[PDB]
């Protein structure tokens, strides 16, 4: 419900941050 | 734009349950479940049974589990309360007027079906200490306990809160035997508020028909003569002095509850100097203190008690109930003029019209009745009750206080606090 | 039909040769300590002395004399009616915690 | 409590009636 | 017939106006009891740092003998004729009104104009109030619950009027003179800035003459050069601990700055505030009951109570909460609490926002039974939203607000905000600031 | 301050009743003694032993004592009752203590109290009476033997008089108490204001009034 | 506390008599 937009945008944060550090 | 009054409809069951609906038209209902059930009708040996059974109310029943009722209640908005006096136990639900239904199938499941839990019962008992000693800091209450206990013998003196020593005996089995016993059609009256009469009557036929033993004459109020002292250690000395009054049917109940009125009953101005008190000007001109007296009048079905109570210092007590008691003593003898009287009738009449002005209060009164007589009697008729009462039955009262047998009970520093012989 | 092989079964568990009824080794958890809970005095009392002889026994790598082993027939289902109202009273409030 | 303004009223209105709720919290009227 | 029929057939309030600037209020309905009085906007809001405590004293000096009616003639007179007369001085608003009979309603009206209008001010009785209020300020002290809330108030709107007590410093009751009570009286008890408001059986008309002949001798216009109207208070998120470990429980107030009373959004705000709810060791539910803090603090024990609150002003208020626990449970209770705010920001079921809704649909209708809170609810109505709202127009803002609405709403006046909090009692495990404050937002 | 002397033991007459839910009902009932210092603190001293004082006799069933076996014709239960004498240098109390059941109670304290009744109107023989001053004056040099009590005894003397008298004199002091300062004695309890406490499960034990 | 024999003698024999001491375990004398 409510954790979907948060759990995307961190699903975000971690996808761009993975690309980053690599 | 004004709306039309209705007549509050009555219904007596042939089992003997009395029924009494209010089509309000009203946002909230207002339903109640009055029974002959509560601290007297305890005994010797099962003391404070119905002190846990008032608390006991939302546990698990044999229709709807303890979270059930609260959930269930809850998200609805309504609210499930128990109010017991001395003689009567009133379960009474507020809700919303389309989750009524539904608060009354809970009311029943309380009242009809409870299956008190060996292991709920026994998670419930410390739940009356705490009960206890929360109402017990208002120390008037452990004076008209200790008053009730002095005052009667057997039946009243019964306290309302669970005797200390009770506290966790208390058994799931005398439970169950306290309610088979005193929940049963004869003893029971249910009350309605904003809500049609026939589905009232149909609910009350259909699962408030459950009838046992102690139906129903009663018991004995004993009267007696008594002062138990507690050395309390606080700020004032609280103390009462009352005699046996009359019982709540009679005319001479109104004679009473007027003198009540005529002495200081309690104050209407907010920071006034309580002008119109008679019990408070006698003592003031007597002491020169702060402190408090107001006129004390308990009418029950059986018996009834009358005086006053007096808050002080140490050492003004000692006056303070003389010069009180002499102000009731001085209009025993006929020092009462007609427009005292007249002035007490409105202030009781009004005071009357005012309890029945909100819905819990008229709730209550219509309970009172359907219990006491059977029967219900409109506000009109109760001011032509007090209007009727007589000169001289206001001075045959308070001569009956001073001749009667009394009953005392003080708690405070009681060094300067007389003893009933020393009167 | 097949209590014979649940009496073979009962008899190859062997909890019966320590003197153990088939609750006194119901693996605990948050339901069944709590029917243990609201056991009374006596039941509760009983599976202590149950399982603190099961226990000694145990230690001993011994077992009880065949005339004082549990028998299938004899053999009370003590925690049951506790432990399904515990269980149905959770699955009440997961069923009104769902709407 | 300390002066005699706030300490009218105290004296016992009526008999006391304890009333225990679901919601509401424990009150002891009169 | 249903609630929202109900709410239809209710009776409808009627407002007039005189000429010289009074609004008078009335409710018809079949009781023979009636309540009728006087609403001001006037308080400790009004109220400046050299004549704090006015208010108070005038509520104090104002039901002692009028001038056409000495000592205790007035007090005789209410008390003999079987009625109640009232008062109360809130931050915002003053306040006086009588219950009585309906057949009383003249004479109770013009007690009240005589009341507001012609007050003696009896110079031996301003020396004695002096000392009962001294007395009451010492009584105050020792309730726990009313000093946090006023620290609440002190520290929440540090610097302002409404930091400012209703009663007022010692120091100012010990010298304040007549000259500032008689001020404070001609500049605010007037006209415009009054309401009268009636409740019970009785006629709008009668009513409406009653204040024509009695109330309009009131002025209704300045002297170009005095009128004070309300400058609004800065709200500061700060700390105050009093430690007092003699005192047996800490009693905690936090709160972040309210909507005032204006805004909408206080109907999802008390619908937010009902989800929460509050809870006292005396209630029967327990370990059972619906807002998961009470649940909390039931089971495990944590306070011995603790009550949601909105507190409304003009344009600003205090919305928050109280709690009362043992010394070793404070960082719980608040981390339960603000773990219950943080939740109805961010995440709300539908069904306890439905809850929320029908607590509240309850409590309006609850509430104004009887004819005094009905007389309240005119009186207050119409200084702050300016007009009666019917109760079908607030189950209209009730039924509006749905799951979404309460997360809007909590979120834009919870999460991440200084709170003002109040701290009084034994509170050494009380949390620091920081950790408040980060409390009042989310990992997420 | 002070020195010596003091205020005043202003008698009254009162009821405390403690319910307390336990296994027996303990309670007493007295009236105003003698103090000590004068001849009828020996009267009443000796009507104690007259009536049940206290077991002489290991695991015996009472004989001699007159309370006992007064209330042991009536009701048929475990129970103790024994007669109770409290005498100070002001005042003094006197009468019994009873140890009963529930119901028993109420049967216990009347027939304990009723044969309080019977002695004060007057049946008393005299080897009674010259029993019980010779169980009295052997408890008393008894109560004198050890050392303890002795001390105390002497130390008891030197506060309420300020004087010491010894044994011999006090045995004829016992000696002298004639049947008439008894019957006297015994009459002052039945006939003076009376004074209860009581402490049990409470539902069938009487108040002072119902006595 | 159960039969009537032992149960005998505890019966208040004198006004109680409290004592406390450093050695002596404290008692109630009669």
């Amino acid at each position: 419900r409510n954790w979907v937009p948060t759990a995307q945008l961190w699903g975000a944060v971690g996808a761009v941050g993975l690309v980053s550090a690599t | 734009v004004p709306p039309h009054p209705q007549d509050l409809e009555f219904t007596r069951l042939p089992n003997g349950l009395v029924i009494a609906s209010l089509e309000n038209y009203a946002p909230a209902s207002r339903i109640g479940l009055f029974i002959k059930a509560g601290s007297r009708y305890e005994n010797s040996n099962n003391l404070g049974t119905s002190h846990l059974l008032r608390l006991a109310s939302s546990l698990t029943t044999k229709g709807a589990s303890s979270f059930k009722i609260t959930r269930g209640i809850e998200a609805v908005g309504g609210k499930l309360s128990v109010t017991s006096t001395r003689e009567n136990m009133a379960y009474t639900v507020e809700c919303l007027r389309d989750d009524v239904d539904i608060l009354m199938e809970f009311l029943l499941n309380v009242t009809t079906a409870p299956e008190f839990r060996r292991w709920e019962v026994a998670a419930l008992q410390p739940q009356l200490r705490i009960d206890k000693a929360v109402a017990l800091q208002n120390p008037q209450a452990h004076v008209i306990e200790n008053l009730h206990a002095a005052a009667y013998r057997n039946a009243l003196a019964n306290s309302l809160y669970c005797p200390d020593y009770r506290i966790g005996k208390v058994t799931p089995v005398e439970l169950h035997d306290y309610v088979q016993n005193h929940f049963t059609s004869a003893r029971m009256a249910l009350i309605g508020l904003g809500v049609s009469h026939p589905v009232l009557k149909q609910v009350a036929e259909q699962f408030l028909n459950i009838r046992g033993g102690l139906g129903l004459s009663g018991a004995k109020a004993k009267y007696h003569g008594g002062e138990i002292r507690e050395q309390n250690g606080d700020s004032l000395v609280h103390a009462a002095l009352v005699a046996e009054s009359a019982a709540i049917g009679s005319a001479e109940a109104n004679a009473f509850s007027v003198l009540q009125h005529v002495l200081g009953a309690g104050p209407h101005v907010k920071r006034g100097s309580n002008a119109t008190s008679s019990l408070y000007q006698a003592v003031a001109k007597g002491v020169h203190q702060p402190f408090d007296v107001s006129a004390f009048n308990a009418s029950y079905s059986d018996s009834g008690l009358f005086g006053f109570y007096t808050i002080s210092q140490a050492a003004s007590a000692g006056d303070v109930i003389k010069a009180a008691y002499n102000q009731v003593k001085t209009i025993a003898q006929g020092n009462l003029s007609n427009p005292d009287v007249q002035a007490a009738k409105n202030k009781l009449k009004a005071g009357y019209l005012m309890s029945v002005e909100s819905s819990e209060g008229f709730l209550d009164e219509v309970g009172s009745q359907a219990l006491a007589a059977g029967s219900y009697t409109p506000p009109s008729t109760v001011l032509q009750q007090i209007d009727a009462v007589a000169d001289a039955d206001v001075i045959n009262a308070a001569k009956k206080f001073v001749s009667g047998r009394k009953s005392m009970a003080a708690s405070g520093n009681l060094g300067h606090t007389p003893f009933i012989d020393e009167l | 039909w097949l209590e014979g092989i649940r009496k073979w079964y009962y008899n190859a568990a062997g909890f019966n040769k320590l003197g153990l009824m088939r609750d006194d080794t119901i693996h605990e958890n948050d339901d069944v300590k709590e029917a243990i809970r609201r056991l009374p005095e006596n039941l509760y009392n009983d599976r202590v002395f149950r399982i603190k002889r099961a226990l000694d026994l145990s230690m001993r790598q011994q077992i009880l004399p065949k005339e004082q082993w549990t028998k299938y027939e004899e053999d009370k289902s003590y925690l049951e009616p506790y432990l399904k109202e515990v269980i149905r009273e959770r699955k009440e409030r997961e069923e009104w915690a769902k709407k | 409590v300390l002066c005699r303004e706030s300490l009218r009223g105290q004296a016992a209105g009526r008999p006391l009636v304890a009333s225990v709720s679901l919601n509401v919290p424990a009150s002891v009227r009169y | 017939a249903t609630y929202a029929q109900a709410l239809q057939s209710v009776p409808e309030t009627q407002v007039s106006q005189l000429d010289n600037g009074l609004r008078v209020a009335s409710e018809q309905s079949s009781q023979p009891t009636c309540t009728v009085g006087v609403w001001i906007d006037a308080g400790s809001r009004y109220e400046s740092e050299k004549n704090n405590g006015a208010g108070y004293f005038v509520e104090h000096l104002a039901f002692k003998g009028t001038k056409n009616r000495p000592g205790n003639a007035l007090e005789k007179e209410v008390e003999s004729m079987g009625a109640h007369l009232n008062a109360y001085s809130t931050r915002e608003h003053t306040a006086y009104y009588i219950k009585a009979l309906s057949k009383d309603l003249p004479k109770a009206v013009e007690l009240l104009a005589d009341i507001v209008q012609n007050c003696s001010l009896e110079d031996s009785q301003i020396e004695k109030e002096r000392d009962v209020i001294l007395q009451e300020l010492q009584e105050n002290d020792t309730s726990m619950r009313d000093v946090v809330f006023n620290y609440l108030h002190a520290t929440a709107f540090q610097g302002t009027p409404l930091a400012q007590s209703v009663e007022g410093p010692s120091e100012n009751v010990r010298k304040l003179s007549r000259a500032d009570l008689t001020e404070y009286l001609s500049r605010h008890y007037k006209a415009p800035r009054m309401v009268l408001a009636a409740a019970g059986g009785l006629e709008h008309r009668q009513l409406l003459d009653l204040a024509q002949k009695h109330f309009s001798g009131l002025s209704g216009t300045y002297d170009e050069d005095a009128v004070p109207t309300l400058s609004p208070c800065r709200f500061t998120g700060s700390q105050i601990c009093h430690r007092e470990d003699g005192l047996p429980l800490a009693h905690v107030a936090i709160a972040v700055e309210g909507p005032g009373w204006a805004h909408p959004d206080n109907v999802a705000l008390q619908v937010a505030n009902a989800i929460i709810g509050h809870y006292d060791c005396t209630y029967g539910g327990g370990a059972h009951l619906s807002s998961p803090l009470a649940s909390i603090a039931a089971t495990n024990k944590l306070c011995q109570s603790f009550q949601t609150f909105n507190i409304c002003y003009a344009d600003t208020g205090l919305l928050g909460a109280h709690f009362v626990c043992d010394h070793m449970s404070i960082d719980d209770m608040m981390f339960v609490l603000q773990g219950q705010w943080m939740r109805l920001c961010t995440s709300a079921t539908e069904s306890e926002v439905l809850r929320g809704k029908n607590l509240l649909r309850n409590a309006l209708v609850s509430h104004l039974d009887g004819t005094t809170p009905v007389c309240e609810d005119i009186g207050r109505s119409l200084l702050t939203y300016g007009r009666r709202i019917p109760l079908a127009e607030w189950e209209s803002r009730i039924a509006e607000v749905d799951a979404r609405v309460v997360r809007e709403v909590c979120s834009k006046y919870f999460y991440d905000q200084c709170p003002a909090v109040a701290g009084f009692g034994p509170i050494e495990q009380l949390p620091d600031y920081n950790r408040i404050r980060s409390g009042m937002f989310w990992l997420r």
